[PDB]
C-alpha cells in the first residue's frame, strides 16, 4: 500500500530556500509564478532533525579518510587511507553515502591490517557496496558510480543501488508570488567621520501558503530494510512527526518562522494521486475569510470531484484529516470527505501505525 | 568528419560538417576552379559507422582569404562556445542555454544554401549568415523570459544579440 | 472612451470639502464610511445607468481617492511610463536606478485592490520632481483591464521607448 | 471502425521527459515553443505498467516485431508557450552549484484505436477485444511516466477526456495555434477546455461523442449546447458507455 | 531548554523605521499589507540600552587603528597599526576601509601592546593580531547575536592563517508585523523664516505589533564557557529590556513611549511562533478596541495550538503579564497560562527561579 | 567642524480622545454696489492629549 500526505501551511515572512543570486526561488504554475521550496531542503531538514535522530544512521560525505582516522588512538591512517581509496575510484572527491557503524569498524580493521593494496581496496570496496542498513538510506536511496578512468583494474564493483521510498515534491503557493525587498545599513559603535551617504544593502524575502505533498510505499521500505518489519513502523511515524513539526534553517536568526501546519490530511491508497491540481486558479483573499480557510475549501472541493470521478468498488481509499483542536473542518458545508477526524497530532500517529499493523508507538521505539 | 549522435563537452551536433575540408583543399590539392565541387563524408569511431552524407558547391574560383578559410573551416567550435554560455553567472561544467541547440541546425541547414558565396566571400559573408539566428533566437527569449516587466524586456534584448565569433587558431 | 471622460470631468468639478472627505477615507473600503458611499454613488450610478462600458465600482473608488490625494492636471499623453522613465533618466544607474525599478516593476503582482500605496508612492516620487500634469483617462483605461497581458506589455514598452530617449 | 481519445492534463512543475542535455523535450508550434512529451514515453509508461496488467493480448494492441499494431499514439503538445526554469542546487557535506531543468505545462493527447485491427489480431475473439479496450482507457487515465518523479512528484490526473467515432483520423491540434493567455476570471484548464469547444462548436456547421470530466467539473461547450452527445462523470460509467457503443458488451 | 516571549505592544503615531525613501516599512502577510520593524533595529535597541549596560563589552567598528591609537596615548601608531590591519585581510577594495570587526573591548590593550613591539616585524604582529582578534568571543552581546567574519584572500599576506572566527547565535528574532490592516499618512510641513525680508511631505503611520523572541539556554551557557550567573544575568537583563526600550528614530517629533500590553513567556524545547493568529487582520468594532481583540484572537489560537500540538509527555510551562491584570487572557478558557503576574519584576524573579533558582541581586553581582 | 547639538527636548503629536468630526462651512462674500460662488471651508472641535 501507499501512504500519502497532504499539509497547508502558512509561514511568516522569511527567506528559507535562496538561489545564487539570494532570492526566494520561484517557479510557475497555472500560467502565474508562486513560491517555491525545493524538495532536497525539505528532506535534509526532515532528515536532520530532533524528531529523527533515534534512526539517522548513515552519513554522506568526501571526507572517509577524517572518519577513519578518527577510529584509531594514536595510529598514523591518513595518507594510507586516502591511497586506499583512490585506488578504490574515488579520485574533486565523490561524495559516498553509507552506514557509520560499518565504515568505522570495518575500514578500521581492514585497512590497518597489513595486507596488499589491491586486495585492500577490494574489501573496503565490498564493505562499502554491502552497507545499506540505515532508515535515511532506505527512505533517499543511493546512486555510486566509481570512477573507471582513474580507479585500478583488478578490482570489481558489486551491485550499490538502492531504490527510494519515499516521493517528495516541490512546495508551490497557493496563490501569486509577492516578492518583497528589505534595505538595511550597518551602523559603527564609534563616532566619528563616517561613511558617505551610506551602503545601503538588499534583502529579498517573501511570505507565501505552501502545499506540501509526500507519498511512502511501505512495501518497498520494508524490502530496503529486509525482513524488519518494527523498524520501518518506527521510521513511518518519526518522518510523521518531523515532517509535522519541523521547518528549515534559512535566515531564521533574522526570520523566525517557526509556523506550524494547519492542515493534515492522510490517506491510504494503492496509487499515487496529487491534490496540486486544486491550485491552478490562485486564491484571491476577499473582505471575508482567510488565506488559509480558502486554501482548505478548495482543496475539499478537489477532494470531493477525484472521489466523485475516478472512483472504484474494488479498491476504496480512507484517510484522516487533522486540524489543531478542530479549527479547520475539511467539509465546511455537509460533506463528510474524512473518515476519523483528529484533534492530536499523537492520536493521528496511533491511527497510523494501527492501520498500517498492529503497532503501538510505545512498542515500536526501540529499534 | 567529425558528425556524432551526441552533444557531449566538445561538441554540438548541428548539420553536417561540409566547411572542414575547404582550407586544405583550396590551398593545397585542387586550388581555384570553375566547376562543381562534389563532397562526400564518412563520420566513424574505430569499428562503428556512425553517418554518411554527401554535398554539392557551386564553385567560381575567384582568388581566396587566408584569414576567412581558416576562420570558416574552424566553426563547430564557435557554435560550441556560443552554446556554452549560460543564461546567467559563470558556472563550471555548465552546459549551457539548450534551447539554442534545439534551433541551431535549422539555422545551419539555411545557411547551408549560399555555400558556394560563403566560401569565397562574393556577396555572402559571416555577419550575413549571422542574421538566419535572429528570428530564432527572438522566439527563444519569450520562452526564456515570460514576464510583462522592464527587467524581461531588457534582458530579451540583450540575449537577442547573441552570434558566433570567429576563431582562428 | 465615453463614461470614463465625463468621470474624470466630474471629479475634477468637485470643491475642497469633498476633496477632504475623499481624502480622510483613504485605505478604506467602499461600504463602511457611509459619507464616502453617498458621495461616490452620487458621482457614479447615472454615468454606470447612461453608459453600459463605465469603469467598474473598484477601479473609480481608487482613481477617486488618488485624485483627492494628489490632484493632477487632466493632460492627454502624460502617462505613467513617459513621465516615469523621463525622471529615471536624472538618477545614479548604479544604486537608485535599480531602487526605482523595483518599485515601478511591482505593479505586475498585484491586483486592483492592492496597487493603492504603490502608486502613492510612484505619485509621490512624481511630486517629488515638480510634476503637475497626469494621463487619469488612461490611467483608468489601463487599470480597468490589468489581467490581460498585452496590456502590460504595451506598458512596459511605453517605458523603455520613454527611458531610451 | 475507429476509436479516437483526445486528452487534456495539467502536471505540475516536473522533467519527465529530458534530451541528452538534461533539459525538457520541446517542439515549434504556431510561431512558438512548445513543451512536449514524447510519444513512446506515453507508450512504454502505458504499456509494461503494473495497472495494465488486467490469442496473447497486449500484442495485438501494441505490436513487437508484421504484427501490425492497432494502436497509435501521437506526441503530446503544449496548449501555450514553453516555460522552461533553472533551479541552483549544492550538496552539503555533515562533517560548487549546480543547474537542473524543469518545467510545467498542460497537455493535449491524442490516442487512435482500430477496431477491425483489433479483432482480426485476436483471431475473432470480439469481448476480448473489448476488455482491452477497456483496459487500454483505464491504464491510460491513471498513469504516468516515471521521470525525475522521486524529486517531482507529478501524480496529476487528467480533467477531460472526448471519445469520438468518426469516419476519418483527424487531431484538433488546430484548436492551440493561438497560445493560451490567462485572465483573471478563469484559468488554464477552462479555457483550453473552451478552445477546444470552440473546434467541434464549428466544423459541424462548415458523428457523436462522449466527453468525461471529474463530477462535471468542466462541461464541454461553454453554454447548453449539444456538442457532446452525452456527457459523463464517471470513469467507469464512461467506459460502460464506449463498451455499449461498440456492439453492446458489458464491462 | 528554550525561552520563548511573546508580546503585544501598541504606539503612539510615529515612524520607528523607514525606508531609502523616508517610509514605514511594509510586509505583506496573509495577503494584506501590514506595518514592520525590522529585528536588527530591535536588536540594536535592545543592546544599545541603559538596562544592558552592565552586561556589555563587544565592539563593532571599521576604524579599530582610532581605538589603538588612544588606547597607547602618545605613539602616533595609525600608520603602522593601519598596515598591520590590511595585511591581516581586511578587505580594502574599492578604497573603502570596510568588513566591521567585532570582538570584545577588554581585547584592545592587548592589539595596543601587540602593535607596539619592536623585536617583531609586520607578519608576525599581523598573525599575532588575527589571533587574538579571533579569540576574543567572551562578551554577552556577542554570545546572544553571533559573529561572522570572512577576511578576504586577495589583500592579506600569504603566510597569515586564520582560525575558527565563527559564534553560533543564541538568541532569535523576528520582524515585528502589524495584527491589522496598515494606514500609511502622509503630513505636509512647511519651514519659515523669521526674518519677513514650499510644501513638503513626509510619512508616519500607528500600528499594534507583536513581537517574538527565542532564547536557548544551553548555547548561551556554551558561549559564555559554562558561567551560568553570567547568563543568568543576561537572561534577566534582555527581558527588562526588551519590555521597557523602544527604537530611537523621529522619536524628537514623535514621542512614542508606550510600554507592552500584555507579555507572555513561555519554556518548552522546540520553538513555536504564534503569527498565524493574525492571518485574519483585526477589524475594530464599536464595543471593544484593538488590544483587547488582538490578545483574544492570541489566546484563541494558544489554546487551539496547546490541545493540538504541544500535547506529549513533555509539559509546557508559561506564565502570562499584563500591568495590574489590565488586559487579561481569554475568557472561554482561564487556564491557558500557569501564572498571571501584574508586575514585571516578579515575573523577572519566576523565571530566574525556574531556570535553576536564581536571585536577582546575585546574578546583578556577576558583572 | 562639527555644527550639530543633540535635541534636550521631545514632543508628540496632539491626538484626540474620541471621534474627529469634520464640518463644513459655507460661506458667499457680498457685494456693496447692487448690480446684475458658494464657498467652502473646514473646521472641527475636539480634545487633546
Amino acid at each position: 500500500m501507499l501512504i500519502e500526505i497532504h499539509m497547508i501551511q502558512n509561514h511568516s515572512p522569511a527567506n528559507l530556500n535562496r538561489d545564487d543570486l539570494g532570492a526566494p526561488k520561484t517557479c510557475y504554475f497555472g500560467g502565474v509564478l508562486r513560491s517555491r521550496i525545493s524538495s532536497q531542503c525539505i528532506k535534509r531538514s526532515i532528515r536532520t532533525s530532533n524528531d529523527f535522530k533515534a534512526l539517522l544512521g548513515g552519513v554522506r560525505t568526501r571526507r572517509l579518510a577524517d572518519l577513519i582516522q578518527q577510529e584509531a588512538g594514536e595510529t598514523e591512517c591518513w595518507k594510507k587511507a586516502q591511497e586506499i581509496l583512490n585506488k578504490c575510484g574515488f579520485k574533486t572527491k565523490m561524495l559516498v553515502f553509507m552506514s557509520k557503524d560499518k565504515i568505522k569498524d570495518l575500514a578500521r580493521i581492514v585497512l590497518d591490517n597489513s595486507l596488499g593494496l589491491t586486495e585492500a581496496a577490494q574489501q573496503v570496496a565490498n564493505v562499502i557496496a554491502q552497507a545499506t542498513l540505515a532508515p535515511d538510506i532506505a527512505l533517499c536511496g543511493r546512486m555510486l558510480e566509481p570512477n573507471d578512468k582513474d580507479k585500478d583494474k583488478k578490482v570489481k564493483w558489486s551491485n550499490t543501488t538502492v531504490e527510494a521510498a519515499l516521493q517528495v515534491a516541490h512546495a508551490i503557493s497557493t496563490h501569486i508570488a509577492r516578492p518583497e525587498i528589505d534595505y538595511f545599513v550597518a551602523a559603527d559603535d564609534v563616532p566619528g567621520e563616517d561613511a558617505g551617504a551610506g551602503h545601503i544593502g538588499e534583502s529579498m524575502f517573501a511570505s507565501a501558503c505552501f502545499y506540501k505533498y509526500f507519498s511512502i510505499d511501505w512495501e518497498q521500505l520494508v524490502k530496503n530494510l529486509k525482513g524488519d518489519t518494527n523498524l520501518a513502523a518506527h521510521t513511518v511515524g518519526a518522518f510523521l512527526l518531523a515532517a509535522a513539526k519541523t521547518n528549515p534553517s534559512g535566515k531564521q536568526n533574522s526570520f523566525a518562522a517557526h509556523n506550524y501546519p494547519d492542515g493534515i490530511l492522510v490517506e491510504f491508497k494503492n496509487s499515487p494521486i496529487s491534490y496540486a491540481n486544486a491550485f491552478v486558479r490562485p486564491v484571491s483573499v476577499v473582505k471575508e475569510s482567510d488565506l488559509v480557510e480558502q486554501s482548505i475549501g478548495q482543496l475539499s472541493n478537489y477532494v470531493n470531484d477525484i472521489r466523485l470521478g475516478y472512483y472504484d468498488e474494488q479498491s476504496p481509499v480512507i484517510g484522516f484529516w487533522f486540524s489543531p483542536n478542530n479549527r479547520y473542518p475539511l467539509g465546511y458545508k455537509h460533506s463528510k470527505l474524512a473518515s476519523r477526524n483528529i484533534g492530536n497530532l499523537n492520536e493521528l500517529v496511533g491511527a497510523v501505525l494501527d492501520y498500517i499493523g498492529g503497532f503501538k508507538w510505545e512498542e515500536v521505539q526501540k529499534s | 568528419s567529425k558528425i556524432k549522435l551526441m552533444s557531449n563537452d566538445r561538441y554540438t551536433f548541428a548539420d553536417r560538417d561540409w566547411y572542414s575540408p575547404l582550407f586544405s583543399y583550396l590551398h593545397a590539392e585542387g586550388n581555384s576552379r570553375q566547376g562543381k565541387l562534389w563532397l562526400v563524408g564518412f563520420a566513424s569511431d574505430k569499428a562503428k559507422s556512425i553517418d554518411i552524407w554527401d554535398k554539392i558547391i557551386e564553385l567560381e574560383g575567384t582568388d581566396t582569404n587566408d584569414e576567412l578559410l581558416a576562420q570558416l573551416a574552424n566553426r563547430a567550435t564557435a557554435l560550441n562556445a556560443m552554446r556554452k554560455k549560460p543564461l546567467r553567472g559563470d558556472f563550471k561544467k555548465s552546459v549551457g542555454t539548450p534551447q539554442i541547440a534545439d534551433i541551431i541546425p535549422h539555422a545551419e541547414n539555411r545557411i547551408a544554401i549560399n555555400a558556394g558565396k560563403m566560401t569565397e566571400n562574393r556577396g555572402y559573408s559571416w555577419q550575413d549568415a549571422d542574421t538566419e539566428y535572429g528570428e530564432l533566437l527572438t522566439k527563444v527569449a519569450y520562452s526564456l523570459e515570460p514576464a510583462q516587466t522592464v527587467d524581461a524586456r531588457l534582458k530579451r534584448g540583450n540575449f537577442i544579440s547573441r552570434k558566433p565569433w570567429p576563431i582562428i587558431p | 472612451n465615453r463614461g470614463t471622460v465625463d468621470f474624470i470631468a466630474s471629479l475634477e468639478n468637485l470643491k475642497e470639502g469633498d476633496l477632504g472627505i475623499l481624502r480622510k477615507l483613504r485605505g478604506a473600503r467602499l461600504d463602511e464610511k457611509l459619507p464616502g458611499f453617498d458621495l461616490f454613488s452620487a458621482l457614479w450610478w447615472p454615468l454606470r445607468q447612461k453608459n453600459q462600458r463605465a469603469p467598474k465600482r473598484e477601479v473609480a473608488w481608487l482613481i477617486a481617492k488618488l485624485f483627492a490625494e494628489f490632484r493632477f492636471e487632466q493632460r492627454e499623453g502624460a502617462t505613467l511610463p513617459i513621465l516615469m522613465g523621463g525622471i529615471c533618466r536624472k538618477l545614479e544607474p548604479k544604486k537608485e536606478l535599480p531602487r526605482v525599478l523595483a518599485r515601478f516593476d511591482q505593479l505586475a503582482s498585484l491586483d486592483i485592490m492592492q496597487m493603492e500605496e504603490p502608486l502613492s508612492v510612484i505619485m509621490g516620487i512624481l511630486r517629488k520632481h515638480q510634476q503637475v500634469c497626469l494621463d487619469w483617462v488612461g490611467l483608468t483605461d489601463v487599470l480597468s483591464f490589468w489581467e490581460q497581458e498585452p496590456v502590460k506589455r504595451e506598458w512596459s514598452d511605453s517605458f523603455i521607448k520613454a527611458y531610451k530617449i
